[PDB]
């Protein structure tokens, strides 16, 4: 049925993280088991692997970091992260990996039951607000909002304190090598428009109580 | 392991999905597995031991093997099959690799070019110190481009981030790339360009201070 | 004019594991058999050539007592024509097999708290042990198609597992002692 992770967070690089997941409906001890990472946007990697007699295995971008261990008493994986680097910044998922025993006819080798996934950040960034920018622009106008450098997610963008939500694309973060994140939203409103109507965008960033008006003019 | 990034397809027709490792991955041994993954979600099992299938994966789903490249055929294609693949093999003393993923995309209306909004630096965040120019990706089918920026002609890497695709409530997609500037960088150059190409085509912007 | 040192394999402080049961020889002394059957309330006590008081009337060349600890609901795997991870991959008897199979609970001596984990049990093997042999060899057995190179990994198994013997365990997975008596002249009634 089921495998239920938990662990995760953010740390700074150089720390320590501790990843847990707890099974229901099979048992650890009796099963190979894997972490497996992906990165935000990025593919599954391998990480590590436990097996009979306590035998285990690592990616080498992760030898001498981490440790993966398992509690029989609590049905329960572990995955034991220490020297974080920001690389390691991911969604974690443990599997099951099973085996020749699994039909005794083949080897197996696949994992099938998969948990939820835990999300791990490893960055040195602080909370901080965003810098609000305005963006000022044939038939339409394109005009718009720069939210820059705030961290973590999320921010709320609305135009006209939530009275304008035609054309509004408000578009998902990208990520800095600073570690802040910057997003944009922009409206496309009639052009004959832009001498008699207003436009604010509105900005929150709630982790850091942090609210701006914006007014955006040609 | 090597998978194509993109394939795409239109409801009813099969396509493969390759998947290429060496004489130490799919080479040696017969233990391919492929992974179904939707967005937000953790991956599924289809595929293992080259060509086995779950009980309850639909035999439109198969696998085989060849050399160094294992094959994953959909048949019968359906909306639900769009999603993210992933080969995986045994590399070799107890250790696994995957491959990078492919995104499969099951066509529901006609291709699309980007459309592209390019804004210059704020007067405001000039007066910061600071200068960031903002390419916008609009309506644009499947969900695959490449953003390229010049200053002036010669191509910049540094300073440059942008998004994944992101699917529209159309079903089209949007994407982001932001270019980080010197004010003097930005004022010193007579324009910058951001060069968005979609489907082997580009559509191109163009700011200048 | 003395007796069989039973007492040496009934009453040792220490017993073998399984996959490497002790063999001691017995010879050049007289057996009751019957004082043994009665020297405790064992929960097996079971002879497959002829019964303990017909044994007080034979001679043989040789007796042997096997002896080991196995948990509780392997006792039955004793016993010639048996199947199962320890009739086949730890000890053996022949089909033909004259003798006596003894055993009793453990439970005080072999349990400990949170554990006793130095009894072993061969888990995995190749093919079957013949009729009394013994195997302690430790080769990493491959149970599927890829090699081992020699450690524990991908379907790559330490041969040998612990019991893990609690005093709380179920009776079927307690451990039990076990002697066993074959007769092959030396050894008397």
């Amino acid at each position: 049925v089921q495998l239920v992770e938990s662990g995760g967070g953010l740390v700074q690089p150089g720390g320590s993280l501790r990843l847990s997941c707890a099974a229901s409906g099979v048992t650890v001890s009796s099963n190979y088991m894997s972490w497996v990472r992906q990165a935000p946007g990025k593919g599954l990697e391998w990480v590590s692997a436990v097996y009979s007699g306590g035998s285990t295995y690592y990616a080498d971008s992760v030898k001498g970091r981490f440790t993966i261990s398992r509690h029989n008493s609590k049905n329960t994986l572990y995955l034991q992260m220490k020297s974080l680097r920001p690389e390691d910044t991911a969604i974690y998922y443990c599997a099951r990996l099973i085996n020749h025993y699994y039909d005794s006819s083949g080897d197996g080798g696949a994992f099938d039951i998969w948990g939820q996934g835990t999300m791990v950040t490893v960055s040195s960034a602080s909370t901080k607000g965003p810098s609000v920018f305005p963006l000022a622009p044939g038939g339409t106008a394109a005009l718009g909002c720069l939210v820059k450098d705030y961290f973590p997610e999320p921010v709320t963008v609305s135009w006209n304190s939530g009275a304008l939500t035609s054309g509004v694309h408000t578009f998902p973060a990208v990520l800095q090598s600073s570690g802040l994140y910057s997003l944009s939203s922009v409206v496309t409103v009639p052009s004959s428009s832009l001498g008699t109507q207003t436009y604010i965008c509105n900005v929150n960033h709630k982790p850091s109580n942090t609210k701006v008006d914006k007014k955006v003019e040609p | 392991l090597t998978q194509p990034a993109s394939v795409s397809g239109s409801p009813g027709q099969s396509i493969t999905i390759s998947c290429t490792g060496t004489s130490s991955d799919v080479g040696s041994y017969n233990l391919v597995s492929w992974y179904q993954q939707r967005p937000g979600k953790a991956p599924k099992l289809i595929l293992y031991e080259v060509t086995k299938r779950p009980s309850g994966v639909s035999n439109r789903f198969s696998g085989s093997k060849s050399g160094n490249t294992a094959s994953l055929a959909i048949s019968g294609l359906q909306a639900e099959d769009e999603a993210d693949y992933y080969c995986c093999s045994y590399a070799g003393s107890s250790t696994w690799v995957f491959g990078g993923g492919t995104k499969l995309t099951v066509l529901g209306q006609p291709k699309a070019a980007p459309s592209v909004t390019l804004f210059p630096p704020s007067s405001e965040e000039l007066q910061a110190n600071k200068a960031t120019l903002v390419c916008l990706i609009s309506d644009f089918y499947p969900g695959a481009v490449t953003v390229a920026w010049k200053a002036d002609s010669s191509p910049v890497k540094a300073g440059v981030e942008t998004t994944t695709p992101s699917k529209q409530s159309n079903n089209k997609y949007a994407a982001s790339s932001y270019l980080s500037l010197t004010p003097e960088q930005w004022k010193s150059h007579r324009s910058y360009s951001c060069q968005v190409t979609h489907e082997g085509s580009t559509v191109e912007k163009t700011v200048a201070p | 004019t003395n007796l069989c040192p039973f007492g040496e394999v009934f009453n040792a402080t220490r017993f073998a594991s399984v996959y490497a049961w002790n063999r001691k020889r017995i010879s050049n002394c007289v057996a009751d058999y019957s004082v043994l059957y009665n020297s405790a309330s064992f929960s097996t006590f079971k002879c497959y050539g002829v019964s303990p008081t017909k044994l007080n009337d034979l001679c043989f060349t040789n007796v042997y007592a096997d002896s080991f600890v196995i948990r509780g609901d392997e006792v039955r795997q004793i016993a010639p024509g048996q199947t199962g991870k320890i009739a086949d991959y730890n000890y053996k008897l022949p089909d033909d097999f004259t003798g006596c199979v003894i055993a009793w609970n453990s439970n005080n001596l072999d349990s400990k708290v949170g554990g006793n984990y130095n009894y072993l049990y061969r888990l995995f093997r190749k093919s079957n042990l013949k009729p009394f042999e013994r195997d302690i060899s430790t080769e990493i057995y491959q149970a599927g198609s890829t090699p081992c190179n020699g450690v524990e990994g991908f379907n790559c198994y330490f041969p040998l597992q612990s019991y893990g013997f609690q005093p709380t365990n179920g009776v079927g997975y307690q451990p039990y002692r076990v002697v066993v008596l074959s007769f092959e002249a030396t050894v008397c009634g």
